[PDB]
C-alpha cells in the first residue's frame, strides 16, 4: 500500500499555478492558455475579444493555413474589421482585480 | 520602475551630445586601438 | 530476447519494487561475488620502455611532474621503470 | 498584472556570478597548468558552487514557494532539459568518434594492433560487468521511486530514491578503485587517452547526476513534490537514464569490443 | 517612416565636429603605433 | 518530519518588494555579499595574473 | 537601479541591447586586426615581423569577427530583440539563463586578448590544428587561453540555443502554428538547432587538444597512436555547420527587409523558404570533409563530399529566386536597408558560386589553402553576413532606439562600404588562381599588384566603419523621435511603438482558430 | 627482377593516398623473413624484395627509428 | 610560376593540370552566367512602376527553380568526377621520391637504389643571384626526370606542412606519422615552383619548392653526383 504522505496540487499548489488550476476546474481561461474559437465575424456576430485595458492586439489568420498573420490594435468602441479579410472584432474590457 | 522611452532604454546617457561623443570615442576607439597596442606590446618584448 | 517472465499488471510502484528486489539487486549481489572472487592481485608484467606508453610531453601540474594522478606504484611504471 | 501563464523572473545576480565563475575557473586552470598555482582555480570552483546553489534555490523558491510554474512554464523546462541532454549526447559522441578512429586504424607506433602492444586491458566480466549491473539496477529503482511519487507514497519514494543514490555512489567508488588498480594510465598513448577521458567525463556526469538525485531526496524529505508536480525529479531521472545509456555505450565500445 | 523634427538639431558645424572627432579617435592611436613600429623593432 | 511548505509559501509571497534571491532574510544578503566579493575580488586577481603573465621574468 | 537593470537583467530587449553593444565593440577590434593584415600585405617585404606575429593577428581577426561580432549581433542582438516581439511573447523561456549567455562573452573575449599578450600569442589559424597548436610548437599559455575562450563562447551559444528553441516552440500564441511564425524566427530556431548539435563536438575536440597539451594524452600525437587528422574531422564537424549558423539569421533578416521595402505583406513562397532553411541546416552536417580534400582521403570519399556539398546550391537558389520574386511587382522603397539587402543578394550569390567551384575536390587540390578560399568566404561573410547585419541595423535602429538615422548619411555609408569590400576581395580571386598561399606575411613579387589594390580596398572599408560610428552619434545627438511606421499589419515587432515599453505582451495577442 | 627493379609497384592491398601501412608491412615482412632465414640457417637473399620495397617507400627517419627500437627491445610490431 | 598581374591559373605542365584548366573554364562560364543573370533580374525587378502586391502562387515557379539548378549541378559534377577518377587511376611510376616537411625547409629522399638525401632551403633575399626570384629559389632543387611517372611520398618530421606545385596541379599535405602519395608527370623540362601550403609557424612564407625537370640521363648523373 501507499502510506500516503505526498501532497496533492489541490493541497499545496500556490500563486499563479493555483489560479490556473482553479480557473480550469470552472472551465475559465483568464491566463489565455487556449486559442479562442472564431464566431462567423459579421457586424451582427463580431469576434468578442476580452481585455483588461481599452485596446488589445489582434492577429487575424484570415484563411486556414495562411502563413501571414494580420496584426492590429483593437480599440474599445464600435467593431473594427481585419484590414485583409474584413472579419469583425469587438473589444469587451473587464478587470481581473476581484 | 525603470525609465521608458527614447534615450532611456540604454546603459549610456544621450542627455548631452558632446559627453555622448566623448563616451562613443572612448568606447569604439578603445576597441580599434587595442590590436595596435597588443602588436606594440609583443614587438617591445622580444 | 534472452528475457522471459510475463507482464505483471499490478500497481506500477509495486511491480517496479518487485523488479528492484527480485531481479536488479540480486544481479548486483551476484556480480559483487563474481568480483570479490576474481579480484586477487595478479603478477605485474616485465617493464619494456615502449615509446607509445608513459608519454611525457609536459610535466604533470602536481607531485614531481612525473607521476599520473592515480599512480599505483605496484602496477604503474614510470618512463624509467617500476619504483623499486 | 499579466494575463499570460509565463514567468517574468526577478532581476538576478547569478548569471553574472556564474559568468565570472567561468572566467576564474578557466584562468585558474591556466594558472595551475603554467604558473604552478591553484589559487584562481579554487576561488572559481567556490564561486561556481555558490552560484549553482543560489540559482537553483531561487528556482525552488519561484516554483514550490511562489507558484510560478504553470503547466506552460513546466512544458518549457521539459524542452530545456531534453535539449540540454541532446547537447551532452553530442559531447560524448566526439569522444566515441576519437575512440573508434584510433582503434579501427591502429598506427605503427601502437604495433599496428588494438589493444596496443604493452596494454593489458581490464577484464570486462569483472568490475566493468559489476558497474553495468549497478547502473542498470539504479534505472529500475529510480523507476520505482517515480511510480511511488505519482501514487502518493512518501516512504517508498524515499526508499527507492535512497537505493538509487546508493548505487550511484557504489559505481563512483568502484570506478575510483578501478582507476587506482588499472596498470595503464592516461599517459599510455591513445588507449589510456580515450579510456580515461571518456570514462572520466562519464564519471563526472555520474557524480553530477548523483548530486541532482540527492537534491531531489532532500526536497522530497521537505514535502516539495506533489504526486502530479515534480519536474526536478523528472529532469534528474532523465539525466540518470542518460548517464546509464552512455555507460552501456562505453562498456560495449571501450571495455568489451576494444579489449 | 515619419518622425518629429529633431529635439536637439545637429548643425553642419556640429556634424563637422562629430565626424572630425570620430575619425581622429580611430586614426591617432593606430597612427602613433604604426609611425613608431621601427622604434618598437629595436627592443 | 512535517510538511512546512505553507509557511515557506507565506514567507516567499510576503508583499515586501524584495527580489527572490534576498527574500529568505539576512542570510541571503550575507551569502550574496560573499559570492559577489569572491567574484569581483577573484576577477581583479585574474587581471593582475594576466598583467604578470604578459611580461617575461627569469 | 543601473546595476539591477544592466548587470542583473531578465529582460529580452536589454539583453539584446547588451549583445549589440558588445558586437559593435568586437567589430572595431576585428576591423583593426583586418587593417593590420592588409598593412602587412600592402607592399612586398616584412612590416610587423615573421609569420608568428602576423598569424596571431590573422587568428584573432577570425575569432573576433565570428564569435564576438557576427554571432552576438545576429543571434544575441537581433534574436533577443526581435524573436519574442514577432511571436507576441512576454520574454524568452529562460530570462535569467539568457543573461548568463551574454555575461559569458566579455570573459571569453578577455581570454582571447590574454592569449595574444602572453608568450608569442596563438599563431595557429582559427582552426587551431595540431601539432602547430600543441605544447612543443606552441609551448605556454596562449593556445590554452584560446581553447578556454572557445569553451566560454561555446557554453554561451549552447545555453542561448536551448533558450531560443524552447521560446520558439513553447511561447507562441496558442492559435499560431510553426507555419505562422515569421521567417526570421524560423532562421533563429534552425540556427539554434545547428549550434546545439555542433558546438559540443567542437568542445570535445578542443578539450582533447587541451589534454594533449597538459595531461599527456595523445589523441592527436602519432607517437601515442593519435592522429592530427582526427582533430580536423572534429573541428570541421562543427566548422561547416558554423558557417550556416553565421548566414542563416542573415537569410531571415534579408527575407524581412526585402518583403518590407518591396511594400509586400509577405515573402514569396513562405513554405519553400522554411523548406530551404531546414534543408541547408541538414545538408550542413554531412559535408565537413570539403575542408580536407588535400589531407590524403580516398577517391570515393572525395566523390561523396563533392556531390553532397554541391546539392546545397538547390535550397539556397530557392531562397535567392524567392527574394527576387518578393521584389517582383513591389512598390520599391530605395531605403538604405533595401540597398544593403540588394547588395546581399548579388554578392552572397557570387560568394556561394565560388563555394561551388571549391566543392569540386579536383579543382580544390589547386585552390585549397590559397586566396581563392579567402575570396569565397569574405564574399559570403564580409559581404553576406555583414550586409545582412548593416541592413538589419539600419532597418530596426528606430525600433530599438525610438530615433531615426539620417537616410542620406546611411546611403553614403553603404556606397563607401560597397566599393571597399569589392576592391578588397575581388582581386583575391586572381591571387588564388595564380597560387598565393593563405597565412603568408609576404609573397613572391609577381603577386604585388593585386595585394596592393586589396590593401587599398581595406582602407576604404575602414573609412565606412569610422563613418558608421559618426552616423550612429548623429542620430542620438539630433533625437528625431519616430512617429509612424508603415506595414505594422505584417511586422508585429513595430506594433508596441519605438522603443517598445520594458514589458510588452503582459496581455497576450488575441488570435482565434476559424 | 632486382636487376630490373625501378621502384615499388602498385600493390592492390594499398590502393589509396595513405601509404603508411605499405611502408610498415614491407618493413615487417623483411625483418620477419630475415629472422626466419637466419634461424633455419637458410639464405636472407630471398627476403631482398621486401628490403627494396621498404627502402623505396619508407622515410629514412622511420626506418632508423624502427631499427633503433628493434635493438633497444621496444619495437611494437611482431617480428 | 606566377607572373605579374596574372588573373588565372599558371600554364599547365601536366596533362592533369590541362584537364583542370578546361574544367575550370566550363565551371567559370556557369558562375559568370548565374551571377550575371541574378544581377540582371535584380535590375529588372527594380526598373518598373508596374505593381503586383497581392499573394503570388509559388508551386509552378519552384519546379523551374529546383530542376534547372539540379541539371546545372549535374553538368558540373560529370566532368568534375571524370577528372577525380582520372587522377586516382593506376599508373606504374618509374621512380619514387619522398619529401619531408620541416620548420622551415623541405628534405628529399631518393632511396630506390642508393641512399640519396638532402635539405632544400629558401635562398635569402640578400643572397639571390641576379634575375633570381625573391622567396622562391632554393639552394638544392628537386631534380626529376621529365616525361616520366613519378610517385611522390609526402610526410613531416614536425608540424603540418603541405607540398604544392600549382603548374603540375599538386597539393599534398605533409602530416607527421602519415605517408601521403601523389603522382607527378611533367610534359616539359624546366623549373616549376610552389610554396608550403599549411600554416607551420614563424617561416611558413619562406620554405618553397623548386622542381628541375631534365632528361633521364641528366637525372641519373645528377643522382650519382649527389651521393
Ligand atoms: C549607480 C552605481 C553604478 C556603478 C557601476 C556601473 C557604473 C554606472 C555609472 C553611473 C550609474 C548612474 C547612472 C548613469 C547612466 C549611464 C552613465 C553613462 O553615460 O556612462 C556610460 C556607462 C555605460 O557604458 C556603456 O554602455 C558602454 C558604452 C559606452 C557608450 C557607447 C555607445 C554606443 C552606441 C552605438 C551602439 C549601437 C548599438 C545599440 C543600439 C540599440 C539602442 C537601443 O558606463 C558604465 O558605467 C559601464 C558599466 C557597464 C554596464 C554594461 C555595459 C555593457 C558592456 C559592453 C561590452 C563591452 C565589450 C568589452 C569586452 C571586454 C574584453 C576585455
Ligand atoms: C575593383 C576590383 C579591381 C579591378 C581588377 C580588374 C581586372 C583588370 C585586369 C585586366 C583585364 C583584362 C581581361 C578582362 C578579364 C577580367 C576578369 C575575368 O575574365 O577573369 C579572368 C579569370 C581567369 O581567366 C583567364 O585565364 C584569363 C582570361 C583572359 C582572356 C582575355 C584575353 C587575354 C588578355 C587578358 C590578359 C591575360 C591573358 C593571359 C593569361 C592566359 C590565361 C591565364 O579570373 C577569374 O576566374 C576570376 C573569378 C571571379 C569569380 C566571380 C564571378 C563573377 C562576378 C561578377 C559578374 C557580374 C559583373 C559585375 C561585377 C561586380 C564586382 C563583383
Ligand atoms: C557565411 C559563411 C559561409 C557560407 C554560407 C559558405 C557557403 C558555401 N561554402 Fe564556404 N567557407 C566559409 C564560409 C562560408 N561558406 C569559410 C569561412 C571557409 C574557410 C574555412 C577556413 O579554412 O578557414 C569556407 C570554405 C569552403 C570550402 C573549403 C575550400 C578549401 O579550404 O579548399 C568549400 C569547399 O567545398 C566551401 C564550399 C561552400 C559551398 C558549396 C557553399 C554553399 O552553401 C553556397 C551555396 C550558394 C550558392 C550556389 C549561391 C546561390 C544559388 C543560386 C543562385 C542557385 C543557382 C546556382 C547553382 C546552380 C550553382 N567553402
Ligand atoms: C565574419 C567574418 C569575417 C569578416 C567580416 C572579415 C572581414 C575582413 N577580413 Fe577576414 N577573415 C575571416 C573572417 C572575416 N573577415 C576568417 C575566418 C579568416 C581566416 C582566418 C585564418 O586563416 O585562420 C579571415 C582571413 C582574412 C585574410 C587572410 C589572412 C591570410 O590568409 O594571411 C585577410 C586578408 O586580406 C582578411 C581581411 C579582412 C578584411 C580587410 C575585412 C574587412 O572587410 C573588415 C571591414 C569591417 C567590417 C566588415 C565591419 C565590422 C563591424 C560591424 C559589422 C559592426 C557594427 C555593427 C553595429 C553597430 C550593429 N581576412
Ligand atoms: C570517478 C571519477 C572521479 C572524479 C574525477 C577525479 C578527479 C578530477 C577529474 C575530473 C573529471 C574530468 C574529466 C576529463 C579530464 C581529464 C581526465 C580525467 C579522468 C581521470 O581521473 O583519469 C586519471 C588521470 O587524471 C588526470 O590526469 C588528472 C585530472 C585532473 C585535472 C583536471 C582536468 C581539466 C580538464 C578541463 C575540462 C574542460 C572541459 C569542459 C567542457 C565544457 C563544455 C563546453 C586516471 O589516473 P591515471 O593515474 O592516469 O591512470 C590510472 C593508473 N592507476
Ligand atoms: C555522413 C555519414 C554517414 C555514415 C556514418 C557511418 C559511421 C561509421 C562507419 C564506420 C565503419 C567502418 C568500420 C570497418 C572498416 C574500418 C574503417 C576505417 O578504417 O575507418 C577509419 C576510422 O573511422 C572511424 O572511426 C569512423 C568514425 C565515425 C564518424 C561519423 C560521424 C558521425 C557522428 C555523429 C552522430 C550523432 C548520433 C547521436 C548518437 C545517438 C579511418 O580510415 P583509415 O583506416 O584511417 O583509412 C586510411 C587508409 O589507409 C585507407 O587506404
Ligand atoms: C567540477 C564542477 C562541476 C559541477 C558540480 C556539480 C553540479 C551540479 C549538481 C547537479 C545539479 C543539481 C540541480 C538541482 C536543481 C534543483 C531545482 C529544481 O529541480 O527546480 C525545479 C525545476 O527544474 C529545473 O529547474 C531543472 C533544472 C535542471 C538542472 C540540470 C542539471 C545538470 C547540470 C550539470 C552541469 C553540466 C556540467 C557538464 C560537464 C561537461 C523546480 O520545479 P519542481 O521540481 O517541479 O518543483 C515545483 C513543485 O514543488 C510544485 O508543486
Ligand atoms: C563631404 C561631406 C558631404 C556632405 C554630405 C552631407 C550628408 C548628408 C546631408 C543630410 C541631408 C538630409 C537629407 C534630407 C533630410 C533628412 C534629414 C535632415 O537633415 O533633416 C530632416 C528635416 O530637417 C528639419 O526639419 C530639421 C532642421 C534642423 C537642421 C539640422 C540638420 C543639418 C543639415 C544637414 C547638412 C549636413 C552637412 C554636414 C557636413 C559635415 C529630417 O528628416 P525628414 O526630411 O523629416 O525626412 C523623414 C521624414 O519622413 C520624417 O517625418
Ligand atoms: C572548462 C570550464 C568551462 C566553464 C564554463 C561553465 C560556464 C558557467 C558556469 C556557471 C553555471 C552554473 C549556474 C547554474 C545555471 C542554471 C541554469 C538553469 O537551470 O536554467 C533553467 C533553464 O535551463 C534549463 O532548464 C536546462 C539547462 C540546464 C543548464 C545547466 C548549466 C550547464 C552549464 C554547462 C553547459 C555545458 C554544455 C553541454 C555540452 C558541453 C532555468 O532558467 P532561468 O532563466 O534561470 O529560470 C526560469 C524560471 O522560470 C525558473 O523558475
Ligand atoms: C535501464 C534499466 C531499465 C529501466 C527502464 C526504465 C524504463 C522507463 C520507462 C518507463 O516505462 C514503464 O513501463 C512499465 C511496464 O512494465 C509501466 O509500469 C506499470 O504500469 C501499469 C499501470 O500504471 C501497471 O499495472 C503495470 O503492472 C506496470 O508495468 C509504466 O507505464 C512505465 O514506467
Ligand atoms: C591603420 C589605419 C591607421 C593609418 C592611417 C592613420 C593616419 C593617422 C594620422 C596620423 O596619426 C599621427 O601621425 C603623426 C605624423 O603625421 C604622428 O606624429 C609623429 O610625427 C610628427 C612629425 O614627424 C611628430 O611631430 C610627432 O611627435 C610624431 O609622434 C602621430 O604620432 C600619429 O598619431
Ligand atoms: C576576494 C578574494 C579573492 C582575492 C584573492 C586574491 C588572493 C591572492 C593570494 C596571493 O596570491 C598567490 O597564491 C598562491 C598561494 O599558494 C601562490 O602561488 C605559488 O606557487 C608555488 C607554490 O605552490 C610557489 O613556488 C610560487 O612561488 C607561488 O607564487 C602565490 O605565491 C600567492 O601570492
Ligand atoms: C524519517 C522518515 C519517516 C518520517 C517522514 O516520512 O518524514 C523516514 C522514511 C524513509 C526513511 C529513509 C529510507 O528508509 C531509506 C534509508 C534507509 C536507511 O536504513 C537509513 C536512511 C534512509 C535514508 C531512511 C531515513 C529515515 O528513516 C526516513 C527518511
Ligand atoms: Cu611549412 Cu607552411
Ligand atoms: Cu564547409
Ligand atoms: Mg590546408
Ligand atoms: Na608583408
Ligand atoms: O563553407
Ligand atoms: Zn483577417
Amino acid at each position: 500500500a501507499s502510506g500516503g504522505g505526498v501532497p496533492t496540487d489541490e493541497e499545496q499548489a500556490t500563486g499563479l499555478e493555483r489560479e490556473v488550476m482553479l480557473a480550469a476546474r470552472k472551465g475559465q481561461d483568464p491566463y489565455n492558455i487556449l486559442a479562442p474559437k472564431a464566431t462567423s465575424g459579421t457586424k451582427e456576430d463580431p469576434n468578442l475579444v476580452p481585455s483588461i485595458t481599452n485596446k488589445r492586439i489582434v492577429g487575424c489568420i484570415c484563411e486556414e493555413d495562411n502563413s501571414t498573420v494580420i496584426w492590429f490594435w483593437l480599440h474599445k468602441g464600435e467593431a473594427q474589421r481585419c484590414p485583409s479579410c474584413g472579419t469583425h472584432y469587438k473589444l469587451v474590457p473587464h478587470q481581473l482585480a476581484h | 520602475h525603470y525609465e521608458e522611452g527614447p534615450g532611456k532604454n540604454i546603459p549610456f546617457s544621450v542627455e548631452n551630445k558632446w559627453r555622448l561623443l566623448a563616451m562613443m570615442t572612448l568606447f569604439f576607439g578603445s576597441g580599434f586601438a587595442a590590436p595596435f597596442f597588443i602588436v606594440r606590446h609583443q614587438l617591445l618584448k622580444k | 530476447a534472452s528475457a522471459a517472465k510475463g507482464d505483471h499488471g499490478g500497481t506500477g510502484a509495486r511491480t517496479w519494487r518487485f523488479l528492484t528486489f527480485g531481479l536488479a539487486l540480486p544481479s548486483v549481489a551476484l556480480c559483487t561475488l563474481n568480483s570479490w572472487l576474481h579480484s586477487g592481485h595478479r603478477e605485474r608484467p616485465a617493464f619494456i620502455p615502449y615509446h607509445h606508453l608513459r608519454i611525457r610531453t609536459k610535466p604533470f601540474s602536481w607531485g614531481d611532474g612525473n607521476h599520473t594522478f592515480f599512480h599505483n606504484p605496484r602496477v604503474n611504471p614510470l618512463p624509467t621503470g617500476y619504483e623499486k | 498584472h499579466q494575463t499570460h501563464a509565463y514567468h517574468m523572473v526577478n532581476p538576478s545576480p547569478w548569471p553574472l556570478t556564474g559568468a565570472l565563475s567561468a572566467l576564474l575557473m578557466t584562468s585558474g586552470l591556466t594558472m595551475w597548468f603554467h604558473f604552478n598555482s591553484m589559487t584562481l582555480l579554487m576561488i572559481g570552483l567556490t564561486t561556481n558552487m555558490l552560484t549553482m546553489y543560489q540559482w537553483w534555490r531561487d528556482v525552488i523558491r519561484e516554483s514550490t514557494f511562489q507558484g510560478h510554474h504553470t503547466p506552460a512554464v513546466q512544458k518549457g523546462l521539459r524542452y530545456g532539459m531534453i535539449l540540454f541532454i541532446i547537447s551532452e549526447v553530442l559531447f560524448f559522441t566526439g569522444f566515441f568518434w576519437a575512440f573508434y578512429h584510433s582503434s579501427l586504424a591502429p598506427t605503427p607506433e601502437l604495433g599496428g594492433c588494438w589493444p596496443p602492444t604493452g596494454i593489458h586491458p581490464l577484464n570486462p566480466l569483472e568490475v566493468p560487468l559489476l558497474n553495468t549491473s549497478v547502473l542498470l539496477a539504479s534505472g529500475v529503482s529510480i523507476t520505482w521511486a517515480h511510480h511511488s511519487l505519482m501514487e502518493g507514497d512518501r516512504k517508498h519514494m524515499l526508499q527507492a530514491l535512497f537505493i538509487t543514490i546508493t548505487l550511484g555512489v557504489y559505481f563512483t567508488l568502484l570506478q575510483a578503485s578501478e582507476y587506482y588498480e588499472a596498470p595503464f594510465t592516461i599517459s599510455d598513448g591513445v588507449y589510456g587517452s580515450t579510456f580515461f577521458v571518456a570514462t572520466g567525463f562519464h564519471g563526472l556526469h555520474v557524480i553530477i547526476g548523483s548530486t541532482f538525485l540527492i537534491v531531489c531526496f532532500f526536497r522530497q524529505l521537505k514535502f516539495h513534490f506533489t504526486s502530479n508536480h515534480h519536474f526536478g525529479f523528472e529532469a534528474a531521472a532523465w539525466y540518470w537514464h542518460f548517464v546509464d545509456v552512455v555507460w552501456l555505450f562505453l562498456y560495449v565500445s571501450i571495455y568489451w569490443w576494444g579489449s | 517612416i515619419t518622425a518629429k523634427p529633431a529635439k536637439t538639431p545637429t548643425s553642419p558645424k556640429e556634424q563637422a565636429i562629430g565626424l572630425s572627432v570620430t575619425f581622429l579617435s580611430f586614426l591617432l592611436p593606430a597612427g602613433w603605433v604604426l609611425y613608431h613600429l621601427d622604434n618598437y623593432k629595436k627592443s | 518530519f512535517e510538511n512546512r511548505v505553507a509557511e515557506k509559501q507565506k514567507l516567499f509571497q510576503e508583499d515586501n518588494g524584495l527580489p527572490v534571491h534576498l527574500k529568505g532574510g539576512a542570510t541571503d544578503n550575507i551569502l550574496y555579499r560573499v559570492t559577489m566579493t569572491l567574484c569581483l575580488g577573484g576577477t581583479l586577481y585574474s587581471l593582475y595574473c594576466l598583467g604578470w603573465a604578459s611580461f617575461p621574468h627569469k | 537601479m543601473f546595476i539591477n537593470r544592466w548587470l542583473f537583467s531578465t529582460n529580452h530587449k536589454d539583453i539584446g541591447t547588451l549583445y549589440l553593444l558588445f558586437g559593435a565593440w568586437a567589430g572595431m577590434v576585428g576591423t583593426a586586426l583586418s587593417l593590420l593584415i592588409r598593412a602587412e600585405l600592402g607592399q612586398p617585404g616584412t612590416l610587423l615581423g615573421d609569420d608568428q606575429i602576423y598569424n596571431v593577428v590573422v587568428t584573432a581577426h577570425a575569432f573576433v569577427m565570428i564569435f564576438f561580432m557576427v554571432m552576438p549581433i545576429m543571434i544575441g542582438g537581433f534574436g533577443n530583440w526581435l524573436v519574442p516581439l514577432m511571436i507576441g511573447a512576454p520574454d524568452m523561456a529562460f530570462p535569467r539563463m539568457n543573461n548568463m549567455s551574454f555575461w559569458l562573452l566579455p570573459p571569453s573575449f578577455l581570454l582571447l586578448l590574454a592569449s595574444s599578450m602572453v608568450e608569442a600569442g596563438a599563431g595557429t589559424g582559427w582552426t587551431v590544428y595540431p601539432p602547430l597548436a600543441g605544447n612543443l610548437a606552441h609551448a605556454g599559455a596562449s593556445v590554452d587561453l584560446t581553447i578556454f575562450s572557445l569553451h566560454l563562447a561555446g557554453v554561451s551559444s549552447i545555453l542561448g540555443a536551448i533558450n531560443f528553441i524552447t521560446t520558439i516552440i513553447n511561447m507562441k500564441p496558442p492559435a499560431m502554428s510553426q507555419y505562422q511564425t515569421p521567417l526570421f524566427v524560423w532562421s533563429v530556431m534552425i540556427t539554434a538547432v545547428l549550434l546545439l548539435l555542433s558546438l559540443p563536438v567542437l568542445a570535445a575536440g578542443i578539450t582533447m587538444l587541451l589534454t594533449d597539451r597538459n595531461l599527456n594524452t595523445t589523441f592527436f600525437d602519432p607517437a601515442g597512436g593519435g592522429d592530427p587528422i582526427l582533430y580536423q574531422h572534429l573541428f570541421w564537424f562543427f566548422g561547416h555547420p558554423e558557417v550556416y549558423i553565421l548566414i542563416l539569421p542573415g537569410f531571415g533578416m534579408i527575407s524581412h527587409i526585402v518583403t518590407y521595402y518591396s511594400g509586400k505583406k509577405e515573402p514569396f513562397g513562405y513554405m519553400g523558404m522554411v523548406w530551404a532553411m531546414m534543408s541547408i541546416g541538414f545538408l550542413g552536417f554531412i559535408v565537413w570533409a570539403h575542408h580536407m580534400f588535400t589531407v590524403g582521403m580516398d577517391v570515393d570519399t572525395r566523390a561523396y563530399f563533392t556531390s553532397a556539398t554541391m546539392i546545397i546550391a538547390i535550397p539556397t537558389g530557392v531562397k535567392v529566386f524567392s527574394w527576387l520574386a518578393t521584389l517582383h511587382g513591389g512598390n520599391i522603397k530605395w531605403s538604405p536597408a533595401m540597398m544593403w539587402a540588394l547588395g546581399f543578394i548579388f554578392l552572397f550569390t557570387v560568394g556561394g558560386l565560388t563555394g561551388i567551384v571549391l566543392a569540386n575536390s579536383s579543382l580544390d587540390i589547386v585552390l585549397h589553402d590559397t586566396y581563392y578560399v579567402v575570396a569565397h568566404f569574405h564574399y559570403v561573410l564580409s559581404m553576406g553576413a555583414v550586409f545582412a547585419i548593416m541592413g538589419g541595423f539600419v532597418h530596426w535602429f528606430p525600433l530599438f532606439s525610438g530615433y531615426t538615422l539620417n537616410d542620406t548619411w546611411a546611403k553614403i555609408h553603404f556606397a563607401i562600404m560597397f566599393v571597399g569590400v569589392n576592391m578588397t576581395f575581388f582581386p583575391q580571386h586572381f591571387l588564388g588562381l595564380s597560387g598565393m598561399p593563405r597565412r603568408y606575411s609576404d609573397y613572391p613579387d609577381a603577386y604585388t599588384m593585386w595585394n596592393t589594390i586589396s590593401s587599398m580596398g581595406s582602407f576604404i572599408s575602414l573609412t565606412a566603419v569610422m563613418l558608421m560610428v559618426f552616423i550612429i552619434w548623429e542620430a542620438f545627438a539630433s533625437k528625431r523621435e519616430v512617429l509612424t511606421v508603415d506595414l505594422t499589419t505584417t511586422n508585429l515587432e513595430w506594433l508596441n511603438g519605438c522603443p517598445p515599453p520594458y514589458h510588452t505582451f503582459e496581455e497576450p495577442t488575441y488570435v482565434n482558430l476559424k | 627482377k632486382i636487376k630490373n627493379y625501378q621502384t615499388a609497384p602498385f600493390d592492390s592491398r594499398f590502393p589509396n593516398q595513405n601509404q603508411t601501412r605499405n611502408c610498415w608491412q614491407n618493413y615487417l615482412d623483411f625483418h620477419r623473413c630475415e629472422k626466419a632465414m637466419t634461424a633455419k640457417g637458410g639464405d636472407v637473399s630471398v627476403c631482398e624484395w621486401y628490403r627494396r620495397v621498404y627502402k623505396s617507400l619508407c622515410p629514412i627517419s622511420w626506418v632508423s627509428t624502427w631499427d633503433d627500437r628493434r635493438a633497444e627491445g621496444t619495437f611494437p610490431g611482431k617480428i | 610560376m606566377a607572373y605579374p598581374m596574372q588573373l588565372g591559373f599558371q600554364d599547365a605542365t601536366s596533362p592533369i593540370m590541362e584537364e583542370l584548366l578546361h574544367f575550370h573554364d566550363h565551371t567559370l562560364m556557369i558562375v559568370f552566367l548565374i551571377s550575371s543573370l541574378v544581377l540582371y533580374i535584380i535590375s529588372l525587378m527594380l526598373t518598373t512602376k508596374l505593381t503586383h502586391t497581392s499573394t503570388m502562387d509559388a508551386q509552378e515557379v519552384e519546379t523551374i527553380w529546383t530542376i534547372l539548378p539540379a541539371i546545372i549541378l549535374i553538368l558540373i559534377a560529370l566532368p568534375s568526377l571524370r577528372i577525380l577518377y582520372m587522377m586516382d587511376e593506376i599508373n606504374n611510376p618509374s621512380l619514387t621520391v619522398k619529401t619531408m616537411g620541416h620548420q622551415w625547409y623541405w628534405s628529399y629522399e631518393y632511396t630506390d637504389y642508393e641512399d640519396l638525401s638532402f635539405d632544400s632551403y629558401m635562398i635569402p633575399t640578400s643572397e639571390l643571384k641576379p634575375g633570381e626570384l625573391r622567396l622562391l629559389e632554393v639552394d638544392n632543387r628537386v631534380v626529376l626526370p621529365m616525361e616520366m611517372t613519378i610517385r611522390m611520398l609526402v610526410s613531416s618530421e614536425d608540424v603540418l606542412h603541405s607540398w604544392a606545385v600549382p603548374s603540375l596541379g599538386l597539393k599534398t599535405d605533409a602530416i607527421p606519422g602519415r605517408l601521403n602519395q601523389t603522382t607527378l608527370m611533367s610534359s616539359r623540362p624546366g623549373l616549376y615552383y610552389g610554396q608550403c601550403s599549411e600554416i607551420c609557424g614563424s617561416n611558413h612564407s619562406f620554405m618553397p619548392i623548386v622542381l628541375e625537370l631534365v632528361p633521364l640521363k641528366y637525372f641519373e648523373k645528377w643522382s650519382a653526383s649527389m651521393l
